[PDB]
């Protein structure tokens, strides 16, 4: 179990890394496509099989609509490529890396100073988190739904041609 | 029997990489697909955080999480498209005429 | 050499420096949406920081 | 836990929010009419606020594992009710120069007061981020509402990717927090603890990240002059008062609630925040031409001063009655200003001598130009009185300093747009004058508050929630 | 227990051995047969005359409306898949929150066809008269 949960998230950190620096789109998108898939995975060794399951489920329809959207914009040919490439230089990048090494390297402080157990990988179904979010946590269900009306509601407004 | 540190340390590289994919990143599209990796990275460490308790409340944030990942990639889809309608590149440095 | 009235340049002094600090600080605000999110970033790594330290 | 029909009772506003947002769809989706929707929206958000009468007629009950409803509440519902009533008020006469449709803005609006609504009502994280995001996301339809403008859709772009940045940050903090406790409760942080833990002060700090930018807080203050001013002007209403109000409202809630309050670096943080927010935002608009940038300025500045006085609510029990009539005054003036600016803005197509054509506007400009700058006899002094004695109260310097030399410089920005409306320079329907008797109500409640503020403090000590 | 490891290892084989046939048929697809050598043979297929332009033009699809209603839709359909596995422990009051929840969406699916939404044919191909 420590092995799928370690390989998953090898795999995740490089696939997220090789999308965060990369100039083809539909590359970067399949790298992505991978890290969701490691997520998920790391999701089933901790037992959440609800999680990892809407992670793929929900996930390869929200890069699906990316793709169309690549494929309305973006590919040109050598072009594209080449123009996100200038847009790239060894200083733009070694700017911020020093910034998010820091902000990591704080967290990992922050994370390793609590106190530990060890997550016991007892498997969560599907049914308790349907309990818990029809039970407890109403408001929670109505008022996303609400919000993904009003996401909604502004995708229609915004995305219009004419 | 699995460190909750190593999963909060996992979640927070994917969270540090994606925003440095948000900020070193010029194309809009890439910065959506940043913030893409941030919310994943948050929701991620709260089923971790979810799972070291063993509740569903991990699960239920990640479902909220994502639930607004989608309704914003949707959001800033239409904008984006907005953008490329009204100015024909993805070029988020332009957008600066609005300063001092 | 007092009808330049010296006193009430010492007191207009932390007017010019509000002034100069003023038109310093809207540098700042350039218009780009990447040094938005970067001043975000170095503003969550200050107050991480400042959390740390105490 | 079940949910009681006393439950619902409590639960009126949001309810009726909730099906006058359904009733405004089904309606805009019968017939694309502009005055129906709206008389629509307006009536709903009305029937909210007479629901507050039987919502405190209910009493005060903690209502779901995630809502809580109580005087604080009530008067955090009622403030965002009426800046959202506003918001549409002055919206119209806007709308009726829109070529676009022009009915989904009261249904982004009703959305984005639900949320205020449920931001007043948490007791919980999840319920805190679910607010935050319900607030957030009709904002992002609002403020790129007129999307063929180009300052609109700079906005509405900077807007989106910032606050999903936010967003992200708070919710990292949120499952760093929930990892740290165990509890999402805002009474369960920390009940374990030696209060000082590394994970639980991360996951504080990365939320107020998020909720500092969502209160235009230094060093996430940048995109307010630019959002401000990209916004239609009704947009920059609701934005510059419910947002804040709603927002503050709960980010009070978690800082009373909870036990890490009583941490000193989360207070020494707050207390650097909040100089850092009331200098930076009064220096900013010291040469600002434009009225919406300075507005963002003040708005900064403003809730630098609200920063402050939260940052003395563990000391002092006069601190949330400070903040609320602090929050009142804010709110009317900033309805004042900005409704001066959307009738001088209204009809949309595509202020220097406003006194000689447009008087009465120029008069409610210069009172609300008075009032923000915590000047007697008016609200804001009211209000910078009632911080500033809160701030004697702790004993916090720095931050009374900052206040005083805050309050100097707004005076001379504040002063100078007042007598800019009385230089030299070189409508006709009932929707107008509905927006001009609004900021004239606003104009003389701002006067009258200020002159006798004793009926505001009793409607505000009132309003006290489960100490 | 036993069946629980023999169930996963059975799961393990399968993956590997799937995935090793498919690799296995495209090497015996990629290394038998011989090669043709054509003039033309590394052009794309247009119907036999050389294309204008080329295909990585970019193409205006008119139902990304449709694409980013249907991630909603699709995170409605998620909770519903929550809902649905636990009503029988839900109650009548979970039934009352989930119709709450279904006429909220067709509220909104009712809201995008009648403005004109799901909508992106062209006037010409509307099977009019
Ligand atoms: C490179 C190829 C992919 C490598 C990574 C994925 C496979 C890693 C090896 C898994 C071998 C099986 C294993 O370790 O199973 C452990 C566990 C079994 O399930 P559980 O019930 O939690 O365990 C207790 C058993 N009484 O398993 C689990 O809990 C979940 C196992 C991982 C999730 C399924 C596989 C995900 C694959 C992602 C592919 C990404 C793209 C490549
Ligand atoms: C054309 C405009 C381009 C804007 C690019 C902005 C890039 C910002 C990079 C910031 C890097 C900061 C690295 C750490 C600095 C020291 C710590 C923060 C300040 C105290
Ligand atoms: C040089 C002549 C200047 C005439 C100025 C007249 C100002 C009239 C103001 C009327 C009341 C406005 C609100 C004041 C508070
Ligand atoms: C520009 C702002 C200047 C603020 C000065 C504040 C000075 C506070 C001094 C506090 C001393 C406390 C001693 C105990």
């Amino acid at each position: 179990m420590e092995f799928a949960f370690y390989i998953c998230g090898l795999i995740a950190i490089l696939a997220t890394l090789r999308v965060i620096t990369h100039t083809n789109p539909v590359h970067a998108l399949l790298y992505l496509i991978i890290s969701l898939l490691a997520i998920s995975g790391v999701f089933f060794s901790l037992g959440a099989y609800f999680a990892g399951a809407l992670e793929i489920i929900v996930y390869a329809g929200a890069i699906m609509v990316l793709f169309v959207f690549v494929v309305m914009m973006l590919n040109l040919g050598g072009s594209e490529i080449e123009q996100e490439r200038q847009w790239l230089k060894p200083q733009v990048w070694i700017g911020p890396a020093i910034l998010s090494a820091i902000m990591l390297v704080v967290i990992v402080y922050a994370i390793l100073g609590v106190n530990d157990q060890g997550i016991d990988g007892t498997p969560i179904s599907a049914k308790a988190v349907g309990i818990t979010l029809f039970g407890p946590y109403v408001l929670a269900v109505e008022l996303a739904s609400m919000l993904l009306l009003a996401g909604l509601v502004v995708a229609f407004h915004v995305g219009r041609e004419e | 029997m699995i460190p909750l540190q190593h999963g909060l340390i996992l979640a927070a590289i994917l969270f540090v990489l994606g925003l440095t994919g948000l900020v070193i990143r010029r194309n809009l599209l890439f910065m959506l697909i940043g913030l893409e990796i941030m919310i994943n990275a948050s929701a991620l460490a709260f089923v971790v955080a979810g799972s070291y308790w063993g509740q569903t409340d991990g699960q239920v944030m990640y479902i909220l999480a994502i639930s607004l990942a989608a309704a914003e990639a949707s959001i800033g889809l239409a904008l984006l498209l907005q953008l490329h309608r009204r100015r024909q590149n993805l070029n988020i440095d332009s957008v600066s005429e609005m300063r001092g | 050499l007092l009808k330049r009235d010296p006193l009430n340049s010492m007191m207009n002094i932390p007017a010019v420096l509000s002034r100069f600090a003023g038109k310093g600080l809207l540098l700042s605000e350039n218009g780009y949406l990447r040094w938005y999110v970067a001043s975000m970033s170095i503003g969550a790594v200050v107050v991480l920081a400042l959390l740390m330290v105490l | 836990m079940t949910i009681t029909p006393q439950n619902l009772i409590a639960l009126l506003p949001l309810l009726i929010v909730g099906l006058t947002v359904v009733v405004v769809m089904l309606s805009i989706a019968w017939r694309r009419n502009h005055f129906l929707n709206a008389t629509l929206s307006v009536i709903g958000l009305n029937a909210a606020l007479v629901s507050l009468w039987f919502v405190g007629q209910a009493g005060a009950m903690d209502v779901t594992p995630l809502m809580r409803v109580d005087g604080f509440a009530m008067l955090y519902t009622g403030l965002v009710l009426l800046a959202s009533l506003a918001t549409c008020t002055f919206a119209y006469p806007w709308l009726e120069g829109y070529n676009d449709n022009k009915d989904e803005f009261y249904l982004l609006v009703l959305i984005a007061a639900l949320g205020g609504i449920l931001l007043a009502n948490a007791n919980h994280l999840a319920s805190l981020f679910l607010g935050i995001e319900l607030i957030s996301l009709p904002l992002f339809g609002l403020v790129g509402y007129a999307f063929r403008q180009k300052r609109s859709l700079e906005a509405s772009i900077k807007y989106t990717i910032l606050s999903a940045a936010a967003s992200s940050f708070l919710l990292f903090g949120m499952a760093l927090v929930y990892a740290q406790s165990g509890d999402l409760s805002f009474v369960a942080l920390g009940k374990n603890l030696m209060l000082n833990e590394p994970l639980l002060l991360a996951g504080f700090g990365l939320m107020i990240v998020g909720l500092g930018f969502k209160l235009s807080l230094v060093p996430f203050h940048l995109w307010t002059p630019d959002v401000y001013q990209g916004a239609p002007a009704p947009v920059s209403t609701f934005l510059a008062t419910a947002s804040k109000i709603a927002i503050f409202g709960v980010v009070m809630r978690l800082f009373l609630y909870a036990p890490v309050g009583d941490s000193e670096a989360i207070r020494v943080v707050l207390a650097i925040i909040a100089f850092a927010s009331i200098i930076f935002g009064n220096l900013m608009a010291l040469s600002q031409t434009n009225i919406k940038r300075l507005l963002g300025y003040s708005s900064i500045s403003h809730l630098g001063y609200l920063l402050v006085a939260l940052i003395a609510l563990q000391t002092g029990e006069m601190s949330m009655e400070a903040v609320g009539v602090y929050l009142a005054g804010y709110l009317f003036s900033s309805l004042g200003a900005f409704g001066v600016v959307s009738l001088m803005s209204s009809p949309y197509r595509g202020y220097r001598g406003l006194f000689w054509h447009r008087p009465i506007l120029a008069a409610v400009m210069t009172v609300m130009m008075l009032s923000l700058a915590g000047i007697p006899m008016t609200l804001g002094f009211i209000g910078k009185f009632y911080v500033l004695a809160v701030g004697v109260q702790a004993h916090l310097w720095w931050l009374v300093g900052a206040v005083v030399v805050g309050s100097a410089i707004g005076l001379y920005y504040y002063l100078r747009v007042a007598v800019s409306l009385y230089l030299h320079a070189p409508p006709s329907n009932w929707q107008y004058s509905a927006g001009g008797i609004v900021v004239l109500i606003s104009a003389l409640l701002v006067l009258v508050l200020g002159v006798w503020p004793q009926p505001l403090i009793s409607i505000v000590r009132l309003a006290m929630p489960l100490m | 227990s036993t069946e629980v490891i023999a169930h996963h290892w059975a799961f393990a084989i399968f993956l590997i051995v799937a995935i090793g046939l498919c690799c296995l048929m495209l090497v015996g697809g990629w290394f038998l047969g011989g090669r043709a050598r054509a003039r033309s043979k590394n052009v794309p297929f247009e119907s036999g005359i050389d294309s204008v332009g080329s295909a990585r033009l970019r193409l205006s699809a008119k139902f990304y409306l449709v694409a980013m209603f249907f991630v909603i839709f699709d995170v409605e359909a998620l909770y519903l898949f929550a809902w649905s596995t636990s009503i029988r422990e839900s109650g009548w009051v979970g039934f009352v929150e989930a119709a709450i929840f279904i006429f909220v969406l067709l509220a909104g699916l009712v809201y995008l066809v009648r403005i004109g939404a799901l909508d992106w044919t062209p006037a010409r191909s509307r099977r009019e008269r």
